[PDB]
């Protein structure tokens, strides 16, 4: 549901064209850089909601606290009556409106936790087995988990201005171009381990 | 403008650790390949 680069009106535009009553999405906040916004559709109109980003937790300027943005949005999808305004009318997060994926390559697993990307590589992976996944601790960014008796080395990918860089090394126009470069020029962690991307751990059900 | 709704609210763990890439380690490793 998280749309990386859309405005409030753009979110409204989507909800009104593609979405139905009950649709929603999450996006970065334009008025308070750092925070996030939750645009919902109800009765053929849209309702934006401020998501607070303290750095230590997330919340809707009140109510329950959450460690991650996704943990927050899931909670209010499962509990439809908690999100009320002073008027009393309920806002129900029901149909998630999905944006385009970064890369269609099967080494991209979209939503995937580091614990689940670890289990994946330490059960059906090998040395140089890698994947790319959505960064849960930093919405909008991505992660290059690589298997290097098995531990994987996660590396953050910064997504800014619709561009991609790993540790500000070089600029690439897409996730693919970035994954193509470091397969040819492996990166090296602080301890000193070289991160060779030998073969991808592709997805199962495309 | 935008319509930021004025809401009425208030009615063991083990994660993974990330790393950082060393531009020096990599820029020389690459320079070693071409050589």
């Amino acid at each position: 549901w998280f749309h990386p680069n859309i405005t409030g009106v753009e979110a409204e535009n989507l909800l009104l064209t593609r979405g139905v009553d009950g649709s929603f999405l999450a996006r970065p906040s334009k008025s308070n850089p750092g925070d996030f916004t939750l645009s919902v559709r109800r009765n053929g109109a849209v309702t934006h909601i401020k998501i607070q980003n303290t750095g230590d937790y997330y919340d809707l300027y009140g109510g329950e606290k959450f460690a991650t943005l996704a943990e927050l949005v899931q909670y209010y999808m499962e509990h439809h009556g908690q999100l009320k305004e002073k008027n009393g009318d309920v806002i129900e997060l029901k149909y998630p409106l999905n944006c385009a994926d970064p890369t269609s390559e099967r080494w991209f697993h979209g939503h995937l936790s580091g614990k689940e990307a670890e289990k994946l590589l330490t059960e059906k992976g090998k040395h140089g087995s890698f994947l790319v996944r959505e960064s849960q601790s930093h919405p909008g960014d991505f992660v290059l988990s690589v298997r290097t008796k098995s531990k994987v080395t996660h590396v953050m990918i910064r997504c800014q201005e619709l561009k991609y860089d790993v540790g500000g090394g070089e600029r690439f126009d897409s996730l693919t171009d970035l994954v193509e470069h470091y397969k040819k020029n492996p990166m090296v962690e602080t301890l000193g381990t070289v991160l060779q991307l030998k073969q991808p751990l592709n997805t199962t059900r495309i | 403008q935008v319509e930021y709704l004025d809401l009425d609210l208030d009615s063991a763990d083990e994660r993974v650790d990330y790393v950082v890439v060393d531009q020096q380690k990599t820029l020389a490793l690459k320079s070693t390949r071409e050589a």
